[PDB]
């Protein structure tokens, strides 16, 4: 079966390098022209470079063009992408892709790239409900996920039992280089006497797991 | 070579006929692909050569070229077929994609319910204060978030984040988050999130140390 397995993605520091492998199964790589293109998240499609495959001509992105190094090799039938001079322009999912009929047919999975200084697990900050989090019968309660890097983090709501009414946004980009989250849940009013609600973070990159049981703000007075 | 791909967006029903243009910079013969995506997944080839269907795909799609102007159009759009859409050209050596449809599904207009968030005591530890304001399913995508520090409108010290489609009701939400010093929020006192969506102005309020 034609397959397109990737491989060799992870974190990597800037001005550095990584090698990508696309992995070609059922026929012969060097029959087909073979292209990378990539993906920065939440944006659009990049074509990265390009192998052709009689005498190996290469052809790349201006973008690109002298830090990333595409190559061949029939023994394993795999193209690799030799990233060098790695920019933060750079963190996306890397696809690989067959040529066919002017176009693109087969696809590999993915791998993803993701460009990182240093690593920093994440502060988990409860989003309490109160009088100002309740209209129509209905409580807005959340968790707050700040200041980690890179991405991803995942939310889930009380281990996945908890999962209608969940909003976990797309992070965004500080100012400070750090990544910020929240995740939000809107509950009936009156089960929050009822039920307990616990955010579930998990940051991989730094093996932090976090669980905050998110509860009414206590009034003082 | 720039191909210049429109919309950006759109809504439409299922049961619609739906067109999606992308215009080529120079001459790119017919040298053109279509693709579709959706999320998490790699895309897939609907078309080549411009007007070519490819093996598999459903009938309803089709391609077509006039001059540097190339076409895609679900003469029927099904549930399966929303998603985002991308031409490509091929001519020559360096290839290059369109910027992006996004293809979403029309709804009724709905306000957002409009939910404030103080800081946490635990977060004033660290010296900064993060006030949160949540627009929780609403249609369509449009929303202004302004901020009020005791009656201060507020600027560069803001961001937003919307999701997709609601895979249930075709809603976005949004959310928006102050930053402040732990400093500046503990000398003012008003903290306001003003919501203006649809013909709908919600404000939003708490007082510094409130409840
Ligand atoms: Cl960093
Ligand atoms: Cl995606
Ligand atoms: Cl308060």
């Amino acid at each position: 079966e034609v397959q397109l397995v990737e491989s060799g993605g992870g974190l990597v520091q800037p001005g550095g390098s990584l090698r990508l492998s696309c992995a070609a199964s059922g026929f012969n790589l060097r029959s087909y022209y073979m292209h990378w293109v990539r993906q920065a998240p939440g944006k659009g499609l990049e074509w990265v470079a390009s192998i052709s495959p009689y005498y190996s001509y290469t052809y790349y992105a201006d973008s690109v063009k002298g830090r990333f190094t595409i190559s061949a090799d029939t023994s394993k039938n795999t193209a690799y992408l030799q990233m060098n001079s790695l920019r933060a322009e750079d963190t996306a999912v890397y696809y690989c892709a067959r040529h066919g009929y002017g176009a693109m047919d087969y696809w590999g999975q993915g791998t993803l790239v993701t460009v990182f200084n240093q690593i920093q697990g994440p502060s988990v900050f409860p989003l309490a409900p109160s009088s100002k989090s309740t209209s129509g019968g209905t409580a807005a309660l959340g968790c707050l996920v700040k200041d980690y890097f890179p991405g991803p983090v995942t939310v889930s709501w009380n281990s996945g039992a908890l999962t209608s009414g969940v909003h976990t946004f797309p992070a965004v980009l500080q100012s400070s280089g750090l990544y910020s989250l929240s995740s939000v849940v809107t509950v009936p009013s009156s089960s929050l006497g009822t039920q307990t609600y616990i955010c579930n973070v998990n940051h991989k990159p730094s093996n932090t797991k976090v669980d905050k049981k998110v509860e009414p703000k206590s009034c003082d007075k | 070579i720039q191909m210049t791909q429109s919309p950006s967006s759109l809504s439409a029903s299922v049961g619609d006929r739906v067109t999606i243009t992308c215009r080529a910079s120079q001459s790119v013969s017919s040298a053109v692909a279509w693709y579709q995506q959706k999320p998490g997944k790699a895309p897939k080839l609907l078309i080549y050569s411009a007007s070519s269907l490819y093996s598999g795909v459903p009938s309803r799609f089709s391609g077509s070229r006039s001059g540097t102007d190339f076409t895609l159009t679900i003469s029927s759009l099904q549930p399966e077929d929303f998603a985002t859409y991308y031409c490509q050209q091929s001519s020559y050596s360096l290839i290059t994609f369109g910027q992006g449809t996004k293809v979403e599904i029309k709804r009724t207009v709905a306000a957002p319910s409009v939910f404030i968030f103080p800081p946490s005591d635990e977060q004033l530890k660290s010296g900064t204060a993060s006030v949160v304001c949540l627009l929780n399913n609403f249609y369509p995508r449009e929303a202004k978030v302004s901020w009020y520090v005791d009656n201060a409108l507020q600027s560069g010290n803001s961001q937003e984040s919307v999701t997709e489609q609601d895979s249930k009701d075709s809603t976005y939400s949004l959310s928006s988050t102050l930053t402040l010093s732990k400093a500046d929020y503990e000398k003012h006192k008003v903290y306001a999130c003003e919501v203006t969506q649809g013909t709908t102005s919600v404000t939003k309020s708490f007082n510094r140390g409130e409840c």
